[PDB]
RNA sequence: GUGAAAUUCUUGGACCGGCGCAAGACGGACCAGAGCGAAAGCAUUUGCCAAGAAUGUUUUCAUUAAUCAAGAACGAAAGUCGGAGGUUCGAAGACGAUCAGAUACCGUCGUAGUUCCGACCAUAAACGAUGCCGACCGGCGAUGCGGCGGCGUUAUUCCCAUGACCCGCCGGGCAGCUUCCGGGAAACCAAAGUCUUUGGGUUCCGGGGGGAGUAUGGUUGCAAAGCUGAAACUUAAAGGAAUUGACGG
């Protein structure tokens, strides 16, 4: 129940929040310190999925480890491309609970 | 043969065929206890242990069975 | 349009060899030079590069393989039961 | 015992033997087949379970 | 008798002769509509806002105190989905079977489903390119159909 | 019997038929006045209500969905609305 | 004849036939 | 010894019926087998205070 | 012509139904076709139950009953007389003959 | 082992009893004119994965539907191919009996196969020998699921919930009994009724028996075979249901 609940939060995300799909423009937004939640593939690299988790534990934003790969959260932010980091600016459906 | 061997009770286990094949014991189990009782020899407890299968091979035969 | 109707990729073979080896040796061929999905980068380049050696042209990862496919159908089986084993082995 | 029931076997495996004394310990138990066999009947539902423990 | 099963139930809803909005009823037609746009802002689909608003809120339907559909309603403000519900939901149970489907290859119950299933999408795919709902050219593609749900 | 009145059932058999079955289509179901012991607002609640209906000013549950109606949780008082 | 055993000998006879036609 | 002990009336059983009458009721309920998968190592000293002291 | 309604059988909402084979010629008869006797017999003959009871150890030893559940195809059946042919109106009833207690 | 025997195994311990180990099949009794599934079919526990009917609905869309040439998916068993596995059973085959003969029925052994995975084939008395959707037309008692309403008994607990029973109602199923509804040649059928008082929508399909589901052509298949499919000629009956009689190892 969790995996269709963030799937359909995440569709949700989309068309009615801001987000950034990719590992460059999602550091950019870390340490902007705007990024209120990193959603990482399990497929993403070790070493950039510690630093990742880095970056978030000094901006103090949340990170969600995705149960898919890479594929999967591409197919499920909507898109036809690989998303391996993506970040939340705001959600606009609470997902991210004030 | 036990009498002369010093004993003097026996327990006893019916067993048919068993397996995948017939569970009714033969003709000879009725006439080979009453003459264990009649011969002196005393009775205890009394058990079928025929070989019962959870499930079994394929018993012989074929499936039109054993014409006759 | 479509050039070949069965033989497929074993064209190349002609009329040699017999129908029944060349329809054997035809998905073996296939299975064997099919670009699989790699799983560590996620992209469509994980190729054999020898016998039992896959490469990944994007992440140059390297794995140990079936000769023809990426994996065989024992090994996968061979893991789950190796993970079985390990999490029952500890508690 | 004394006055249990009568349908219930144990297997009393023997271990050691000291003198002219066989001494066992517990191997198991078993209903009789009668018991057992009685106990099935037709119009209801058995529950069967086992564990390892 | 139902589309692709030999079923024939008859559970239904039984729409009270009554259209008039009853009397403990407060809520004006404009504070329906509100709730509608908040429901629909919380991403909720058509049936699901008249599922709620029926338990909670107490309003019978929706048409009967505001004089419009709620599908007519978000259309009208301009939020309803891209997507008609029942299309979407179809879309997404095909998904979800071929999802089951290619690792396990010999379920051939599913791949019976499956069939079903896409044969009741392109049905309501051309109900709705008739109406014009949908554009002309639209194409449900099993490739590509994972990314429009979930 | 050859000469049952169609036109005027009694109320009696008009409650045992099913809902699309009588003469005029009417259902089973309500809307309830629903009182929780230590509020004092009220909520109308459909009797066959598929979703759990809270109190907005406690956090409390007030019915639990079934298969035909949705079971109220105790201490909760109830009435009819206009039968 | 039994319908099957019919059906059986005219399996035979078609096989045989196909061979003789082959063999042309 | 008390796993042994509390079986040979079949209290286990006999719980077992009474803690499933909340469910639907059962009547003829026993342990009806059990068997010896593994033991340890034989200590003598075990075997001995089962049967003696 | 059709002889019975349920052509023999008691297969009525199901498309197969396992066989089990005859205890007599181990035959493969369908479950619900199968001839079945539960023969609830003392293990011991009505003739033999005095000398088993002035032999027994025990004072008051209750014998052991024989749980055998038998199936027959229809022709070891009839054969061995379980069943007989009846008449076409006499076929018609489901009823178990009497146990005859008296 | 059999009606009787015999092939066969046996002072090498055969069979029998006990304790273990190994393997592969198979899931009894519970198991029912019970359930589910489009059919084929599906019965050890537990977990996971999608799927589904029925019920409840004062939820939503608003005609999106029924049947359907061509085409598509599945399709018992046997059979074919590749790889594992091969306990039992057991086509072929061998032998022993029976017999006038016995290439069989019976017995002993035993290959392919039967088991799993992948790929073919697409046939069954694949049956309800009975197209699907819809409406109407008797009664009764049950059964499975869901829902609703009631004396009461029971489970714990202090009470109601909630289970297990008891009595009814509603909806969908598997069916059953009875009936001068009516039909039919009748057997029988509440559908095989609502048909000369002939018309709800629609699909497939038969035209005396053989030749013949044969020949040929085409097409699918690795093969076996599947689908489509005549004609010459021959024949006055062949068949269906019931009655009387005769006969029955
Ligand atoms: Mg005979
Ligand atoms: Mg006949
Ligand atoms: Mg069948
Ligand atoms: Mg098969
Ligand atoms: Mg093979
Ligand atoms: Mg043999
Ligand atoms: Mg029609
Ligand atoms: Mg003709
Ligand atoms: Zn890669
Ligand atoms: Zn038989």
């Amino acid at each position: 129940k969790s995996l269709e609940s963030i799937n359909s939060r995440l569709q949700l995300v989309m068309k009615s929040g801001k987000y950034v799909l990719g590992y460059k423009q999602t550091l950019k937004m870390i340490r902007q310190g705007k990024a209120k939640l990193v959603i990482l593939a399990n497929n993403c690299p070790a070493l950039r999925k510690s630093e990742i988790e880095y970056y978030a534990m000094l901006a103090k934003t949340g990170v969600h480890h995705y149960s898919g790969n890479n594929i999967e959260l591409g197919t499920a932010c909507g898109k036809y491309y690989r998303v391996c980091t993506l970040a939340i600016i705001d959600p606009g459906d609470s997902d991210i609970i004030r | 043969r036990c009498k002369e061997l010093g004993i003097t009770a026996l327990h006893i286990k019916l067993r048919a065929t068993g397996g995948n094949r017939t569970k009714t014991p033969g003709p000879g189990a009725q006439s080979a206890l009453r003459a264990l009782a009649r011969s002196g020899m005393k009775i205890g407890r009394i058990e079928d242990v025929t070989p019962i299968p959870s499930d079994s091979t394929r018993r012989k035969g074929g499936r039109r069975g054993r014409r006759l | 349009a479509k050039r070949t109707k069965k033989v497929g990729i074993v064209g190349k073979y002609g009329t040699r060899y017999g129908a029944s080896l060349r329809k054997m040796v035809k998905k073996i061929e296939i299975s064997q030079h099919a670009k699989y999905t790699c799983s560590f980068c996620g992209k469509t380049k994980m190729k054999r590069r020898a016998v039992g050696i896959w490469h990944c042209g994007s992440c140059m990862k390297t794995v140990a393989g079936g000769a023809w496919t990426y994996n065989t159908t024992s090994a996968v089986t061979v893991k789950s039961a190796i993970r079985r084993l390990k999490e029952l082995k500890d508690q | 015992q004394n006055d249990e029931v009568a349908f219930r076997k144990f297997k009393l495996i023997t271990e050691d033997v000291q003198g002219k004394n066989c001494l066992t310990n517990f191997h198991g138990m078993d209903l009789t087949r009668d018991k057992m066999c009685s106990m099935v009947k037709k119009w209801q539902t058995m529950i069967e379970a086992h564990v390892d423990v | 008798g139902r589309m692709h099963a030999p079923g024939k139930g008859l559970s239904q809803s039984a729409l009270p002769y009554r259209r008039s909005v009853p009397t403990w009823l407060k809520l004006t037609s404009d504070d329906v509509k509100e709730q509608i746009y908040k429901l629909a802002k919380k991403g909720l689909t058509p049936s699901q806002i008249g599922v709620i608003l029926r338990d909670s809120h107490g309003v019978a339907q929706v048409r009967f105190v505001t004089g419009n559909k709620i599908l007519r309603i978000l259309k009208s403000k301009g939020l309803a989905p891209d997507l008609p519900e029942d299309l979407y939901h179809l879309i997404k149970k095909a998904v979800a079977v071929r999802k089951h489907l290619e690792r396990n290859r010999k379920d051939k119950d599913a791949k019976f489903r499956l069939i079903l299933i896409e044969s009741r999408i392109h049905r309501l795919a051309r109900y709705y390119k008739t109406k014009r709902v949908l554009p002309p050219n639209w194409k449900y593609e099993s490739s590509t159909a994972s990314a429009l749900v979930a | 019997p050859l000469a049952k009145d169609l036109l005027h059932p009694s109320p009696e058999e008009e409650k045992r038929k099913h809902k699309k079955k009588r003469l005029v289509q009417s259902p089973n179901s309500y809307f309830m006045d629903v009182k929780c012991p230590g509020c004092y607002k009220i909520t109308t609640v459909f009797s066959h209500a598929q979703t759990v209906v809270l109190c907005v000013g406690c956090s409390t549950v007030l019915c639990q969905p079934t298969g035909g109606k949705a079971r109220l949780t105790e201490g909760c008082s109830f009435r009819r609305k206009q039968h | 004849m039994r319908a099957k055993w019919r059906k059986k000998r005219m399996r035979r006879l078609k096989r045989k036939r196909r061979k003789m036609r082959q063999r042309s | 010894k008390e796993v042994v002990n509390k079986l040979i009336p079949d209290s286990i059983g006999k719980d077992i019926e009474k803690a499933c009458q909340s469910i639907y009721p059962l009547h003829d309920v026993f342990v009806r087998k059990v068997k010896m998968l593994k033991k340890p190592k034989f200590e003598l000293g075990k075997l001995m205070e089962l049967h003696g002291e | 012509t059709k002889k019975r309604r349920n052509n023999g059988r008691a297969k009525k909402g199901r498309g197969h139904v396992q066989p089990i084979r005859c205890t007599n010629c181990a035959r493969c008869v369908p479950k619900d076709k199968a001839i079945k006797k539960f023969v609830i017999r003392n293990i011991v003959e009505a003739a033999a139950v005095r000398d088993i009871s002035e032999a027994s150890v025990f004072d008051a030893y209750v014998l052991p009953k024989l749980y055998v559940k038998l199936h027959y195809c229809v022709s070891c059946a009839i054969h061995s007389k379980v069943v007989r042919n009846r008449s076409r109106e006499a076929r018609k009833d489901r009823t178990p003959p009497p146990r005859f207690r008296p």
